[PDB]
């Protein structure tokens, strides 16, 4: 028997704590605690609907563009404007490309040093390694020459003394099972990475402004001036670089992000088998293509009790079996009002009175559906293509699947990705699929623009009295994000962000159930309570971001 | 051959700081990490975590006294005695007075650190203020913007590194080289502000010939910074007002997060 | 199938070319490879001598009514054309043919676009554009010395694209890159308005980044995208943001007429 | 006896024709022409001297910066101007990361289609490709994966059917020697120079505000402003950007086109046995680094009838002995005046009466050194450095060797590189030592700023009455230019270019002698005189410029 805590866990944005009951080397009972409040919500009310989005998009500069987005669907949705199609295609462009960016930069940055040992990649054979690629990736940078590069560069930083953002990690630990050639393999990937997560990010930047936080949004549609003929402006030169860091992403998400994904599966297939964090799993459509806010293309839908053939579809934001499921709780949350709220008659009103295993906790609130724990992200969101029937995301499974099986003899089906693993799988599916989101997207806008059609922008108008109420639905990175705006005389009179790690990371909730990372960890073997090493890989898989869970 | 210290510490943080600097190309975060500085303490990027991380800023901070720069972005709350932001069950502004005390130089990276920013915006829920307000003996040097063009921090730690000071700093100790002249003071757009060529929606023929975004609430008049010339990202041509939306003011307190998006500037 | 071009080299430096290997949208490769066919440029052909010729002939026939014809550098007319002899011939006569079987005819540089430096001054070979040795023709204009190579490939793009070419000005230009003079578009215009000027090379001011109008800016009447679309897409790359005025290197009767650090009309 | 005429030969810049005599199957006589003038000489006279270097720039894209460079030198040597040493750091700068962009394009876009055969490429194994260069190049980018994808392109080009400048060239010719792996290596090399070539730009771009035609010089140092501190103006921010474009650089130099030079030598030994074009050799110092003009990083000279070890020094731009011996004749080009003329005194009227084999065949002129005829370039620039004892040259050389060795089990010595190969040897060391160069002088430039001396511009007075006389040597690419200027009345009364390539392309001289291009030719063998393959293989080894040549 053992209490220990993590805390901070790092390798994830923001500021949380883990702490964990260990009975017999095996977790027993967790607490995921978001530490740092701002009041977001508090601070954008009381303005013009119209300002939100600039402020709201500082919830979190790792999604950048998703609380921007979201807040103006959110005042879109109260005003009852229909955006027109080539903003939707510009946004679409932008969450796309971003989210290629942040999918990169969590499994390698953010995750891969979970699961592989630098140290043990100084003893590898450079040939050896790049031998072992062989049928298995068509990636043009897994050569001996460049391994043995890469290893040098390891070589040096572990000669000078200076280990730095690598000192007193996990080097050795026993639950490390990758062979030293594997883990110089990851490295390379690693720094290979970044410059792939760089080409997305100059895609956002030429539509957005600037990256983090961009700024070519607008409730009504967006601030890009469309004229092919224009100096200055979104013309087809602008275009056509656009487009050419577009064509540079697939190669990388294909032949390496993709690969290591199976490879990683196959050297730790028990983590198939734990890190099951509910049973019920939710997702809103996204990507819109018309002109009146639909015509998704993914979809979106509700998993209840792990069952895919009988799961409901979501085909449209303003579904009102969506929008009346959702509520809050603040019971053992640092919060004063308790039962659980639906997010138009939300409050925040912060009540900290210390930690309680028992009481309160938590910066994060407690997200329930039609009273339920709801798993969302890239795991629910792969479910529920699955459950759809989407050929695009069954075949790129199975391509995931057949690396997997040429690596181990085995096969992996749909019950093994209810785990640690099948989230990191999701994740990897999310990323390739959005490939052809940025192709599509792209050709439909040139097509567009072509037909004759510049429109970017309807100006709202915004009545003087009355009260209107919106919400504004998107697909993040980390899962089904939500804003939730009513404007009273012409100004925001509540606001309020019910965020994807704010389902994953809340605590236990008005009837004590347990939610995503709190279940997910009970049944987790520690091999050391010193460096629970086992414990943050469960937890890296949801991608936690507390800026976004708390705000 | 040995690089110079750094230990970053994020307090009320979106993390679009430490993101900025994965935008990078002089240098790339690769080889700032491996070549320029040694970043002893950084959550976002740590192997370590937990009790093993906090060991690495305990060394760090004894072994290299005198010697790191020290980097806080997040603004710090004060309200009822720094709870509002607890990292290892200690409040942040804690952490932050400890390793202020051995710095060589300290940077406030971001509005939020630099003038309270976002966070310490309307009612200011958590009493957030700059790093600057919790450490009043010590030369904080800013570098404002929501956030930042990662090169206005990193060509500020080059300076300290290779010619052995801080650069030039104006007297709100924010470094001349980015922030020494008004946007609207160097923005291309000038030519139309100066003829009356307005945009006066999104959208309309003026917006989609390029004219001056002044009428649409651009706060470029108000608003100190390099985002007309440095601009972002490196590719060309990428600034907001060049996207075709106005400045918001985001580096500049009492501008960014306080005035709408359409209120007007004051023009001197 | 690619959209196929042919190249002809006239009075030129071969700046033109050489801008092509400095763009990234598309790279040369990617241009060569997936965007057009490039049937004919003596710069960069395998085939020389009688083989580049066979080129030329079998795709001025095979592409008829197909190909963009471009040319670099001006057309010596003294003397019959001798001043440019390419296989025997004045090339004066090969763009001639060339330009009966064109879809489209751009002159790329100064030089084809108004006779540019190889007509200033005495002009000794009676260098003329390519507008005026092809009187029966729309010649789109993309001038500079070089221009951003992007200002060539989108309105080749533009014309493979959408089936015709960009907007153009009364002097034939893309307006998405000459529809606006320099000094209507320089972020260094508050300077200009403040009285705020660079007096020489080094100077204070100059040091401050101030305007170059008393250096001999010619921004002030010259059409271009060079403030705002810049050079090389790096990033803040343009004469004037190194330090150096405009010297109207785009436009007619000031590039190459006009001295350094003679000034501007101011309109 | 049998005729040929190669009009016009490609892949050069300009306008070039070469008249060949064939005797049973063996070159025995031929005739270098340049077909293209402009009069550059005539259009920059009567300006003011400030002015000349924008139009004179205009001379050549290709090799873009030099011209410029060697105007001002001129200017500035007539009117006793000692330039500051900050201008000749940034200089120097431009120099060298152009001269890089340039020998790689010429290696590999320019030249590599003579001796590489892209349908046998198609034939090629890419993992027998790949094992070829283990223990021969670190380089990153060789793995069988890299090949096949360059592979896959070829072919996909070749079924299109639309070949466009890969069309009817040299496949299968007699003189096509390398195996079906080697060509495959070749042309993805010529892709992967293409990226190098840009990053050099880059650099030349950032100092002088564009390339090609930089606008960053002028008579009395540069238009840079140097402050660290300044917005706008070259800080340590736009510093930093420049070191990162130099640092990318050096890889490809050392382990691709270092390693191809070899590579081709092994597989073409012949070529180091013809191709000899001269007996003489000049070059000039270049990279000034003292506040006087001089202090040269690269030695000068003189080497007459190939004899290195009695070779005479030259170290300084003002050397009077080097002055004093150049001429240029028009005795058989298309000019007036046909006694040989020192360039102060130079005309330049044209005098076009066609093409006669004993009389006017060229518009190129025909220059001597004390009425000899020379051969400048890269291969003159390499002999010089080797006669001087520089070690860095000769462990360059060195390292080719080694390699070529290690292929062949022979050496090479200094007598096979007077030839074809040699030339492209010479080449290769000068973009290598570039490197080093260019580290030093982007070094030298900071530690400059930060001793506190910002000065970049020393403003000239120009007399307006008196006559003197001015001029600029530079070490181009190609060899030696010098640019002459006479001021009258404050301004340009003449002025005369002399050029690298004219030194080397010019036609037969006053007294009838062959330069070069026309020697260099003699004893060529000829497989088939339809396709004479063998003569432009020697022709392009001087990497022709003819708008240079002839201006
Ligand atoms: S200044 Fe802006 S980007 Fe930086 S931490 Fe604060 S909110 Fe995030
Ligand atoms: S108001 Fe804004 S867009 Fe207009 S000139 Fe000023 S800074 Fe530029
Ligand atoms: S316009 Fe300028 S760069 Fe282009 S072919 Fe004429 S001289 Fe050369
Ligand atoms: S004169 Fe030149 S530098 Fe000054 S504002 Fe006009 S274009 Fe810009
Ligand atoms: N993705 C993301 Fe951030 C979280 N959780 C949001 O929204
Ligand atoms: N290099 C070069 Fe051009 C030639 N010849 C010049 O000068
Ligand atoms: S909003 Fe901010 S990023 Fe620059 S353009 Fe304005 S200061
Ligand atoms: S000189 Fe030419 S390149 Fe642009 S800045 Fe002036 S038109
Ligand atoms: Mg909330
Ligand atoms: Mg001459
Ligand atoms: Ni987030
Ligand atoms: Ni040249």
């Amino acid at each position: 028997s053992q209490r220990i805590t993590i805390d901070p866990v790092t390798r994830i944005e923001g500021h949380l704590r883990i702490d964990c009951e260990i009975e017999n080397g095996v977790v027993s009972k967790a607490w995921a605690s978001g530490t740092m409040w701002r009041g977001m919500e508090e601070i954008v009310k009381n303005r013009d609907p119209r300002d939100a989005w600039m402020i709201v998009q500082r919830i979190c500069g790792v999604c950048t563009t998703t609380h921007a987005l979201s807040s103006v669907r959110a005042a879109e949705s109260a005003l009852n404007i229909d955006v027109p199609v080539n903003a939707q295609y510009i946004r679409n462009i932008i969450l796309a490309a971003h989210t290629t960016h942040d999918h990169i930069v969590h499994f390698y940055q953010l995750s891969a040093l979970d699961w592989v040992d630098i140290t043990s990649a100084l003893q590898a054979d450079p040939t050896k390694a790049s031998e072992m690629l062989k049928g298995v990736s068509t990636w043009h940078l897994n050569s001996p020459e460049e391994f043995t590069k890469v290893q040098n560069k390891i070589k040096d930083l572990v000669a000078s003394g200076q280990l730095g953002i690598f000192a007193n990690g996990y080097w050795g630990h026993p639950a490390m099972k990758l062979p030293p050639e594997v883990n110089l393999i990851a490295v390379a990937h690693y720094l290979q990475a970044l410059e792939c997560q760089r080409d997305a990010n100059r895609v956002v930047a030429l539509l957005g402004g600037k990256t983090p936080h961009i700024q070519n949004l607008a409730v009504g549609g967006v601030a890009n001036p469309i004229n092919l003929d224009g100096l200055g402006v979104l013309n087809l030169e602008r275009l056509m670089y656009i487009k050419s860091f577009i064509d540079k992403l697939s190669d990388f998400v294909e032949q390496v992000y993709k690969v290591d994904t199976a490879v990683i599966a196959a050297f730790y297939p028990e983590w198939l088998t734990r890190g099951k964090g509910a049973v019920n799993y939710l997702s809103v459509p996204e990507f819109p293509t018309d002109s009146k806010n639909g015509s998704f293309l993914f979809p979106g839908g509700y998993i209840e009790n792990a069952d895919l053939s009988s799961y409901r579809p979501i085909t449209s934001h303003s579904d009102e079996y969506l929008i009346k499921g959702i509520q809050e709780s603040a019971k053992h949350s640092w919060y004063k009002d308790e039962a659980p709220q639906a997010p138009w008659e939300g409050t925040t009103i912060p009540a900290y009175d210390g930690w309680s295993d028992d009481g309160k906790y938590s910066w994060v609130k407690s997200p329930t559906f039609y009273g339920k724990t709801v798993e969302v992200g890239p795991l629910a969101n792969m479910l529920v293509k699955l459950a759809a029937g989407r050929e695009s995301t069954q075949n790129k499974l199975n391509e995931i699947v057949a690396i997997y099986q040429k690596l181990t003899g085995n096969t992996l089906e749909v019950a093994q990705l209810h785990s640690t693993l099948g989230r990191i799988i999701g994740r990897t599916v999310h990323c390739c699929e959005l490939q052809d989101i940025l192709q599509n997207q792209y050709s439909a806008l040139i097509t567009n623009i072509g037909k004759g059609d510049h429109t970017t922008f309807v100006k709202p108008n915004i009545p003087a009295t009355g009260e209107f109420k919106g919400v504004g639905f998107l697909e993040a990175p980390r899962g089904m994000l939500s804003h939730w705006m009513v404007i009273k005389d012409g100004i925001i009179s509540n606001y309020q962000a019910v965020v994807p790690s704010t389902w994953n990371s809340g605590p236990r909730n008005f009837n004590d159930d347990v939610g995503p990372y709190e279940q997910s960890l009970v049944g987790t073997p520690v091999a050391d309570p010193n460096k629970p090493l086992e414990v943050v890989r469960t937890i890296h898989s949801f991608d936690p971001c507390m800026a976004c869970a708390v705000h | 051959p040995q690089r110079p210290p750094v230990i970053w510490i994020g307090a009320q943080e979106c993390t679009g700081c430490t993101e900025s600097l994965l935008r990078a190309t002089h240098p790339t975060v690769e080889n700032l990490v491996l070549e320029t500085i040694s970043l002893e303490y950084h959550e976002v990027l740590s192997a370590a975590f937990g009790h093993q991380v906090e060991e690495n800023k305990h060394n760090a901070l004894e072994k290299y006294k005198g010697q790191y720069v020290l980097v806080v972005d997040g603004s710090i709350p004060l309200k009822d005695n720094g709870i509002y932001c607890m990292v290892a069950g200690e409040p942040i502004v804690d952490h932050i007075r400890k390793a202020a005390e051995g710095a060589a130089a300290i940077i406030a990276i971001g509005s939020c650190s630099a003038w309270g920013g976002v966070a310490a915006a309307g009612v200011n829920p958590t009493g957030a203020v700059s790093l600057q307000e919790v450490l009043p003996g010590k030369t904080v040097i800013n570098i404002p913007g929501c956030p930042p063009n990662p090169h206005n921090f990193l060509a500020t730690v080059a300076h300290i590194i290779t010619y052995g000071k801080p650069p030039k700093l104006d007297d709100k100790n924010r470094p001349t080289f980015a922030y020494g002249r008004l946007i609207h003071e160097h923005c291309e757009r000038r030519p139309h502000f100066d003829a009356g060529r307005f945009a006066k929606e999104f959208g309309d023929e003026g917006h989609r010939e390029g004219w001056c975004l002044y009428h649409l609430g651009c706060k470029g008049p108000e608003t100190y910074g390099n985002c007309s010339t440095l601009q972002f990202c490196d590719v060309g041509g990428v600034w907001p007002v060049a996207i075709g939306h106005p400045c918001y003011g985001c580096n500049e307190e009492g501008i960014g997060f306080h005035k709408g998006i359409h209120q007007l500037a004051n023009v001197e």
